[PDB]
């Protein structure tokens, strides 16, 4: 659902930053 | 739920002993140093010197004393580092660190002065809170520890020190990563509530 | 003496047991959830989960994993409604509320999941501050107690329960209006000062 | 290491016995008074008033109703003057001013209603600083203690009365000059250490 | 005297409204 | 050294001032 989606984007988000959800939201 | 970007990376608490001392500092820049010092308008610097405590003995006063340049703290992409630059070692004890190395979560590092060692990996982080909601509620609450990093000016503690926990020590701080909570936040307000119910009474 | 517009009609304080626990929540939207979550960058939410105490036991604990949504705080008008999200009861104790239903003003009310309750009504606040005036400076000083409104998740206290006092209860929060506060003010300081001398020495 | 102006002249905590109590005041104006009334939004107002404290009793209660107007706390060029503005009397304890007198560094003065008393000088704290570099390290690192001064409502402490420490009495503040810890931080920043050894295990 | 004022004007304010004096003041 | 400097320019500057050394650099 909106888990697997969160998760996605987090394990994205985190390669490379430690940015919240509002950061990676403005890619 | 809808997030706004924090405007500080981390938030450090002081303590001396089971004491809480001193405002809560707010880290605007990805680089800061919590220092023995006295600059109190420096976003920067987290100056430990001038905080009182009418309180205090004279084992965390000889301390505060040896604190000196203290301990800086940076991110570099998504990890996190504290590099001693004080004259005596710092103590750090960070759940995300253990768990790389397959040490105990309440395993406590010693960084002596001029090293560095990286205490927190996001992309380690974002995995374990993906295993996580597979476990529950309760599991993924408790990951905050995941993001609070516990650390000792000069004195140590744990198996190989007389000095057993951290508010045995006379002079640490503990550090909030606000991005990775923010993380978590999302996740958790998707998990439910636990299980086991909580009377009003009991 | 002038006086200019709060910016936060409320502030906030989180307590567990007898200790009080992180920095004060100062809000500046008019609705607010306190929750055991952890986002800590929200105007709208002051997250508790994110609060570390290092002497915390495992009522505490406990009981925080259960605050989960919490409560919603918001007002309309002069009037300030508290509204329980959480699974679990939350537990208020409103003089302003208490002297409005002719109870004691140290009884305690009880909020189901899914209800809410008028926890202030400010022209009620007007009508007791007028009043005060004739009974002397110390009568209007207690007002104060009409402007601060405490509450504790899941664990009830009072007559109704075996916990008596709210330093009892594992998990509760202290809430402070401030436009109330800033009129009773604007009385204190006309009314002089007590009759009854406090020598330097006793 | 770089500087800018600190944003707030002094910083002010409240206390009551040995316990803080209320969030660390931060002074935008040159001009301020501590007083015991319950304004929250004001920038020259530091207002006990409004603080709440569940643990407090009847001593420290009856004191905070006699602290009224309270303390009127300003500096003119680099010396800070404390006023009298309460019916009750002040105590205050600056080691500044009681080196000026020739007192003991812990001497309590007392300021009677109506009355104002200097309680800081820079220029005789630049020429205890330029002298204390010839001590060495922890001598410049204990000014921070001529940097902080304390003072009591209503209540006196020391030689002259039963009270012997400021934790004893119910009601006082502790005030921090931003200005001068800056300056001793320049001047700590090129003290080197401490020549006396801490060990990790000691 | 200038606290029957305030009254007055409280118990106005206070119908509507959470705002300390100076939001009444500026009406 | 510069601790002499530091000395100085703080003994001029606290003559008339409460200022840190940003505000005297700035004079």
């Amino acid at each position: 659902p909106g888990l697997q989606k969160t998760l996605e984007q987090f394990h994205l988000s985190s390669m490379s930053s430690l940015g919240g959800p509002a950061a990676f939201s403005a890619r | 739920v809808t997030y706004s970007e924090p405007a500080f990376w981390c938030s450090i608490a002081y303590y001396e002993l089971n004491q809480r001392v001193g405002e809560t500092f707010h880290a605007s820049q990805p680089s800061l140093t919590v220092d023995g010092f006295t600059d109190p308008s420096n976003s920067e610097r987290f100056c430990l010197g001038l905080l009182s405590n009418v309180n205090r003995n004279a084992t965390v006063e000889m301390t505060r004393r040896h604190i000196g340049r203290g301990v800086r703290l940076y991110y570099i992409g998504g990890e996190v580092f504290a590099e001693c630059l004080s004259d005596s070692a710092i103590f750090v004890q960070s759940p995300n660190c253990n768990q790389r190395y397959g040490w105990h979560p309440a395993t406590v590092c010693k960084i002596p002065p001029g090293c560095n060692l990286k205490i927190f990996n996001n992309q380690e982080f974002a995995a374990l809170l993906a295993q996580s909601v597979n476990q529950g509620f309760e599991a993924v609450y408790q990951l905050t520890r995941m993001c609070t990093i516990r650390m000792s000016f000069v004195k140590g503690w744990g198996a190989e020190y007389r000095r057993q926990t951290v508010t045995s020590t006379p002079c640490w701080i503990e550090l909030h990563l606000n991005g990775p909570l923010q993380w978590l936040d999302k996740v958790l307000t998707q998990m439910g509530s636990p299980s086991v119910r909580c009377s009003s009474m009991s």
